[PDB]
DNA sequence: GAGAAGCTTTTAGAATTGTGA
DNA sequence: TCACAATTCTAAAAGCAAAAAAGCCTTCTC
């Protein structure tokens, strides 16, 4: 519902510019970008953990 | 070892939590010599083959 | 316009953005590769003609002889692809090249030559590459799958802080070839240069320029500058350069020209820097305790005495300023140090540096390179001249030189593959001077370091591996000189070079057997990236910034499709619009945006391209005629987002979608899904099975068709025409004049391939979708493959869904469907098994297949024939016979009486023992096909003569009906051309159809083109011949098999499987679930309406695993339905087209301003009641990945139709016929069925075969085995106090085997009691432990 | 052809029924037997031991 | 043919030697 | 002498299961 916030890049520094869209309504391209490198982050720490 | 089997999990909403369900084919392949010795008890069948 | 293909069912589309850019071809990556590869290339870039002109012509050594290269050829292959894949062999092209040998005269090595000889070579075949882009190499089919790989060039590392755990920075240059050795420049703790060559041990750098003839005096010029000390009045006043001292702090006075600068222990400001360059400051007074820490430069010898003063590059005392004073020399050059910019970092590794000359520095390479044997001369320099100075044993490639000389900066863009004094150098002091700060590292992540390798480069790698070696084979046969023999045939030897081509295609880590249960997997399959590989990194040692998604994949290669589990990060996939440059660099395309207006012009930019501009983003608004609409948008200008003013932007993205692969751009509602889901859901698209009958998605992306068309799966019509003929087996296509050929008037003939077996035994099988006398265009499908629905790709099934629980069936993430699901045959798949019988040739007399097995009734032989071999059409079940075989066990003789029994039979001496072949268990099926293979010199069974004579017969009756159909055609377009000129259509019919060229018509053009059309004919039938007696060949043609085989029998099982509880059952947006329970119809929960539900769903798979994407489906598909049952409705009380069109018209008009402009009045009324037919199950809607629809959309969607906004209905219970409380959601979702079935999964074991070597259980489900009590179980056994289940299962159920017989022996006796025993697997470890020097006891009792 | 498992002891195994797979085992001792209902009966594992 | 004769992980611990006093 | 310290050599890196393919020394005959 309110929005998803502030991503990290890999290395680790926050990125600037925050995800103001939920998931109610779209994200566009860019944030689901970064969305995407965190999820990929998160993906290999499990598998690798 | 021997005396064992896999298979996909399910669930059985039905059950006592002493239980679970077990195939009947899955029952039958892995009881094989408890039913030769009923068998032969019960006179069903003489010999082994 | 519409094509009459897209007349029949138009995708409502929603998504506002103009596509500016077709999705291209999509399998371009291989198939222009491979194309790049094998063709005849004037110039000699690319492929066969490169490596042959790059190995060609051969020297001999001083021999007067040399062959030389001409051309080459590719033959055609033998069999074609389908032929090839019934027989089991390789798809290939015989490689005919046309050489020569020439040899010189003795005293004339320039001159005329004595001799020339000329003739063909056969070096081997290359596999050829299918119209997909797959190739056949043993019968199956294969795929080479592209490498991103390091591209060659120096990479500047920087190993920042782990090393030395002392917060210091060391720096390394590694230099990368294509083929050779690899070189580093890599500093220490110690601020010293070391170098080493392909990871031997660490060593001083500079050796190498004094390897490269650099004299000290050279190395400290080249990298130094030069500070002058003239003896002068008195304490040698220091001729200064104005910027030297700049950031240095003072530690005396600085006179000059009658003006004081600087005082003491003052650092020489900006003030101080512009008083020095106003004042002109060059002499100034110095002490002499500057020249106390300086350093001699170049060697300075004594004069007087003929002797040496001071050694280049040492430190120098006040002594030797006396000396040297007293000696002559008056100028002094010392080198510039410092402790801010210039460190004296190559002074330190000349003084570390052991050696003196280059004897000794070639000496010292030599023991570092070959340690062990006595270095001499000769060898050192040949090992140094041959490690990068040499063509045949290093090269940096055109790329290579490419980004060597860019990341030095030199203009130049092409060059040598081979290393130079000034290539060193430079690296040299480009590292260096990374060092000092003025410049910066390389990150090895970054898109432009790495490079794609495809099928032709790697296949042109291996190939060169082989010609070389038929180069050394070539040389000492032809060294040992014989001449005016030796025809160039017979010193070239194909055997390596085959061997090396198929090394690479059957066995290689990149070419893997193909994945095909989907149209889907087999194209994303092709369009895959792997870091892994032969020159590529691995599993277990790959990091985690190379698992990882840069900044820099944007639109080249896809962040959300990528396997899970080990190698995620390493198996990417490649853009819908990626491409690649000449050199191998992923590159993707930008629209220019010039002067505010937004053109449509497009470039491709490549990685090293796009960090120099500020690209707009895709979903950027745009106004009419093309401006941004408001005044500031978001970009990203070096690898990083953000907000720019309006004319600051250089480009603009093509589309939304260019950012996904092809997997992840058929998710709709793509932006509301995880990451994580968006993944699963996109990696879960490719299991999904093919279905009995195929399904359309309601709910689509509209990039259905490019999947479909793009793949091999569907029949796409060649050329425009008319439909002469539709059958379930062929289409006959009448092709139109304005797209026909002078000659040859002709028809297009599809022969469609019925149930063949794919590679994941699945069923592919295609069904005519055209129907007799219809028009069709190009590109237009005819035939549907598997999982299509005319020209749509439909993976799955559009079930009927409600979320919800229900009495805990879909408790955790399993699913609920109904019996309706499974009366209908909605998720029935057809799988096809291959089971062969091979007859050996073993010890005491050969297998036969006759139907006489021993020890068996009648009862399991009424199936197989006379010969011993199933009929086809048998409906076969487990355990079955299907190929009668019996082995020879050797004579026998039990007792002389029992021969009397043997005498009854009348057997007459024959003990066989029966190793027939059987179905496996529990596999019900009816056999389909079968096929026997048998060994030139055996003799055909009747079974063999009876398939034989049948394909015969199919043949002949094949090409009999090709050429009738042919001449049929061609025969109505000579009379076509008899319409006028003289046409006697009474005297037509006068003669058969053969003999129409000798009626009256003028001897004009017209009678050239009868006459054309008469020698077509006449070429037909000679075509038809040769083809027929070729067929007829090889036909009857015996087979070639393994050694020591006779025949080989092959079944074909078709296995009909129905979903049941256990079977995998998912969706697009990552929703999995295992099937729990198959419920009645009545038990479903209904609506007011009565209509049941299909499946059921949990909510609570939606907030934790945040996939919104299939609520969102789910609403959109109930509208879609929605609209669907109304226009069933209007065509069943059957209305006029007046309604139709109308309320279709409304449904196609609505929403925001959307691309597509749908207008009925062109439709003609007739294919308008075809498309409401089309339509009543539900009107198609294309929801593009990152601008799709919108909820308001859906909502007025659903008020289109009579279904509630809010998306939820009424429900009741189906079993107390109770209204549910909270309005529930229900919709229309895309249901796949995976290829997890639980009747492959289910396995279980009373007892069988053990290992041999420890008398253990084997392990599998295919070799009948056991489970694998590992050594947690074994733990968590110990946790609880189960010593006795422990002690069985470790002794009396896998290894103790007395203990194991006696335990079934007691069990079958109603006895529960084991003998412990100890285990056989100790004992092979004992005698494995004594083998060593090691004796290993056990004490006594 | 499917083991159905209460749903209350899948926390315990960490089992979800999105595919997961399991391995079934017969005691075959007497012993065993009581072992199985006296130590590993799954209604005397209420309580985690961690 | 059948049968021989003969060019990149990362971390951490433990053993050398290589100055350094 | 007798002590730190840079080199370098050695070990280790989850479990369970399904399917498929390719192989099981060179070479030297005459
Ligand atoms: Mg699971």
């Amino acid at each position: 519902a309110g929005m998803r916030g502030l991503m990290a890049k890999p290395d680790g520094s926050i990125i600037e510019t925050p995800i103001t869209a939920n998931f109610r309504e779209g994200l566009n391209v860019l944030q689901y970008f970064i969305s995407t490198h965190g999820a990929r982050k998160g993906l290999a720490d499990t598998a690798l953990k | 070892v021997d005396y064992s089997g896999r298979s996909v999990i399910t669930v059985g909403p039905y059950l006592r939590l002493h239980q679970c369900g077990l195939p009947k084919k899955m029952a039958l392949e892995l009881f094989k010599p408890f039913i030769y010795g009923k068998l032969e008890l019960r006179g069903l069948a003489t010999t082994i083959k | 316009v519409y094509s009459y293909t897209e007349k029949k069912r138009i995708r409502k589309d929603f998504g506002k953005r103009p596509q500016v850019l077709d999705v291209p071809y999509l399998l371009s990556i291989q198939l222009d590769s491979f194309q790049k590869f094998i063709e005849q290339d004037p110039e000699g870039q690319y492929g066969l003609e490169a490596a042959f002109r790059s190995v060609f012509p051969i020297q001999s050594y001083s021999g007067n002889s040399e062959l030389q290269y001409v051309s080459y050829r590719l033959g055609e292959p033998v069999f074609d692809v389908q032929e090839c894949q019934i027989r089991g062999v390789t798809y290939s092209a015989p490689l005919r090249v046309k050489l020569r040998l020439v040899i010189y005269e003795r005293e004339a090595p320039e001159g005329t030559v004595k001799d020339i000889k000329e003739q063909e070579v056969y070096m081997g075949e290359i596999p050829l590459m299918t119209d997909n882009g797959t190739f056949v190499i043993n019968g199956t089919e294969r795929v080479i799958v592209s490498q991103l790989h390091r591209s060659p060039g120096v990479f500047f590392d920087s190993d920042k802080g782990k090393t030395h755990s002392s917060g210091k920075v060391l720096y390394n240059a590694r230099i990368i070839p294509y083929r050779g050795s690899w070189l580093d420049f890599e500093f220490d703790p110690k601020d010293n240069l070391f170098v080493r060559i392909d990871r031997r041990r660490k060593l001083p750098a500079t050796i190498i320029l004094r390897a490269l003839n650099y004299t000290t005096e050279q190395i400290l010029d080249l990298f130094f500058e030069k500070v002058i000390f003239e003896i002068r009045d008195n304490k040698l006043q220091m001729e200064l350069v104005p910027e030297r001292l700049r950031g240095e702090t003072a530690s005396f006075d600085i006179e000059a020209n009658g003006k004081v600068y600087v005082e003491k222990g003052r650092r020489i400001t900006a003030r101080h820097i512009r008083q020095l360059e106003k004042d002109d400051v060059k002499l100034i007074e110095v002490p002499v305790e500057y020249i106390a820490g300086k350093v001699v430069a170049k060697d300075y010898i004594d004069e007087s005495t003929g002797e040496l003063i001071c050694a280049a590059n040492m430190e120098l005392s006040l002594d030797l300023l006396a000396k040297l004073s007293q000696s002559g020399h008056k100028r002094i050059e010392t080198l510039f140090t410092n402790d801010l910019d210039h460190g004296p970092y190559i002074s330190e590794t000349l003084r570390v540096d052991p050696t003196n000359d280059r004897l000794s520095a070639l000496v010292e390479i030599y023991r570092m390179m070959r340690p062990g044997e006595p270095p001499t001369r000769e060898a050192a320099e040949s090992l140094f001249e041959n490690l990068f100075f040499s063509e045949d044993r290093y090269d940096l490639s055109a790329v290579g030189r490419m980004k060597f000389n860019r990341s030095l900066l030199r203009e130049e863009i092409e060059g040598s593959g081979i290393l130079s004094k000034d290539d060193i150098i430079d690296v040299m002091k480009k590292l260096i001077d990374i060092r000092n700060g003025k410049g910066e590292v390389d990150d090895i992540d970054h898109l432009g370091n790495r490079r794609i390798r495809s099928v032709g480069e790697m296949a042109e790698n291996q190939f060169r591996v082989g010609l070389v070696r038929v180069e050394r084979a070539v040389k000492e046969r032809l060294s040992l000189g014989d001449l005016d023999t030796l025809m160039p045939q017979d010193m070239i030897n194909a055997k390596p070079i085959s061997a090396a081509v198929k090394e690479f295609f059957g066995s290689s880590q990149l070419s893997q057997f193909m994945d095909q249960n989907n149209p889907l997997s087999e194209i994303t399959h092709k369009r895959r990236i792997s870091a892994l590989g032969p020159g590529g990194l691995t599993r277990e040692r790959a990091g985690f910034e190379v698992r990882d998604v840069h900044p820099t994949h944007y639109g080249r290669v896809c962040p959300i499709e990528t396997p899970e589990g080990p190698n995620i990060g390493l198996i990417n996939s490649l853009s819908v619009y990626a491409q690649t440059n000449e050199y191998g660099f992923l590159e993707t395309p930008y629209r220019k945006v010039t002067d505010g207006v937004v053109t449509d012009e497009i470039h491709y930019l490549s990685a090293i391209e796009e960090g120099n501009y500020v690209i707009a983003q895709a979903n950027s608004n745009l106004d009419e005629e093309g401006h941004f609409v408001e005044d500031l948008v978001t970009c990203r200008s070096k690898g990083e987002s953000s907000l720019f003013s309006r004319d600051q932007v250089d480009y603009m993205d093509v589309s939304t979608q260019q950012v996904v692969s092809v997997g992840a751009s058929l998710i709709p509602f793509l932006e509301h899904d995880d990451a994580n889901r968006a993944l699963m859901g996109a990696n879960m698209q490719r299991q999904a099975v093919p279905t009995l009958r195929a399904d359309k998605p309601l709910v689509g992306t509209g990039m259905e068709r490019a999947v479909a068309v793009d793949s091999g799966v569907t029949a796409v019509a060649k050329r425009g025409g008319v439909v002469q003929y539709v059958d379930a087996s062929r289409i006959v296509i009448k092709v139109n004049e304005d797209e026909m050929y002078p000659g040859e008037a002709g028809i297009d003939i599809y022969n469609l391939t019925k149930y063949t077996r794919s590679n994941q035994n699945t069923c592919i099988n295609q069904m005519p979708c055209v129907s007799l006398g219809e028009p069709v265009e190009r590109g237009d499908v005819l035939a549907d493959g598997p999982s299509t629905d005319l020209g749509e790709l439909a993976l799955g099934q559009n079930m009927r869904v409600a979320f919800m629980p229900w009495n805990g069936y879909n408790f955790e993430d399993s699913i609920l469907v109904s019996e309706r699901v499974v009366q209908e045959d909605r998720f029935t798949t057809i799988h096809i098994q291959e089971l062969a019988c091979v007859s050996r040739d073993t010890k005491l007399g050969p297998e036969e297949i006759t139907a006489d097995i021993p020890n068996v009734g009648e009862a399991a032989l009424s199936k197989l024939d006379e010969s011993g071999i199933v009929y086809i059409g048998a409906e076969v079940t487990g355990g079955d016979i299907l190929v009668g075989k019996v082995t020879p066990k050797g004579e026998t003789q039990l007792t002389p009486e029992e021969k009397l029994l043997r005498a009854i039979f009348g057997e007459k001496a024959s003990d066989v023992k029966d190793s027939s072949l059987r179905v496996p268990n529990g596999v019900s099926g009816t056999v389909i096909d079968v096929q026997v293979f048998t060994r030139d010199g055996v003799e055909k069974d009747k079974r063999a003569l009876e398939i034989e004579e049948m394909q015969l017969k199919q043949a002949k009756k094949d090409l009999s009906e090709e050429l009738q159909i042919l001449e049929a055609g061609l025969f109505s377009r000579i009379r076509a051309v008899l319409v006028a000129g003289g046409v006697e259509a009474e005297k037509l019919d006068k003669l058969p159809r053969d003999r129409w060229l000798e009626l009256g018509l003028t001897d004009e053009e017209k009678q050239n083109q009868l006459e054309q059309l008469a020698e077509q004919y006449d070429e037909l039938k000679h075509e038809f011949e040769k083809k027929l007696e070729a067929k007829r060949r090889k036909i009857t043609q015996g087979d070639d098999l393994a050694p020591g085989v006779l025949k080989i029998v092959k079944v074909y099982l078709a296995v009909k499987r129905r979903i049941q509880p256990g079977d995998k059952m998912a969706g697009r947006h990552g929703n999995k679930g295992v099937i729990s329970k198959i419920n009645p119809i009545e038990d479903m929960p209904y609506d007011e309406n009565g209509t049941p539900v299909d499946i059921v769903l949990n909510p609570l798979g939606v907030p934790s695993r945040m996939n919104i994407g299939q609520i969102l489906e789910t609403h959109l598909g109930m509208a879609a339905k929605g609209i669907g049952d109304k226009i069933n409705a209007m065509l069943k009380q059957q209305q006029e087209v007046a309604k139709l069109r109308e309320f279709i018209q409304r449904a196609y008009d609505l929403g925001a301003d959307v691309r597509q402009k749908v207008d009925l009045s062109t439709f003609s009324d007739e294919e308008v009641m075809r498309l409401a037919e089309n339509l009543r199950k539900g009107m198609p809607i294309a929801t593009p990945v990152f601008d799709g629809a919108k909820e308001a959309e859906i909502k007025e969607l659903l008020k289109l139709g009579d279904l509630p906004t809010s998306g939820q209905i009424r429900l009741y219970d189906g079993r107390t016929g109770e209204q549910f409380e909270r309005p529930v959601t229900v919709g229309y979702m895309y249901m796949l069925k995976l290829n997890h079935l639980v009747d492959d999964k289910m396995h279980a074991r009373s007892t069988g075969s053990y290992s041999l070597v420890t008398q253990q259980p084997l392990g599998g489900k295919a070799q009948f085995g056991g489970q694998r009590f590992g050594e947690m179980e074994v733990w968590a056994l110990e946790a609880y106090g189960a010593a006795y289940t422990l002690q069985e299962m470790l002794t009396v159920k896998s290894d103790d085997v007395n203990g194991r017989t006696k335990m079934y022996k007691n069990i079958v006796d109603g006895n529960h009691q084991m003998e412990p025993g100890m285990p056989e697997s100790f004992n092979v470890l004992l005698k494995e432990i004594r083998s060593l020097g090691i004796n290993i006891e056990l004490e006594d009792e | 052809k499917a083991i159905q498992l209460h749903p209350l002891v899948c926390a315990a195994y960490n089992a979800d029924f999105d595919g997961d797979q399991m391995a079934v085992h017969v005691p075959l001792t007497l012993e065993a037997q009581l072992e199985a209902r006296a130590l590993m009966m799954s209604t005397n594992n209420i309580l985690s031991p961690a």
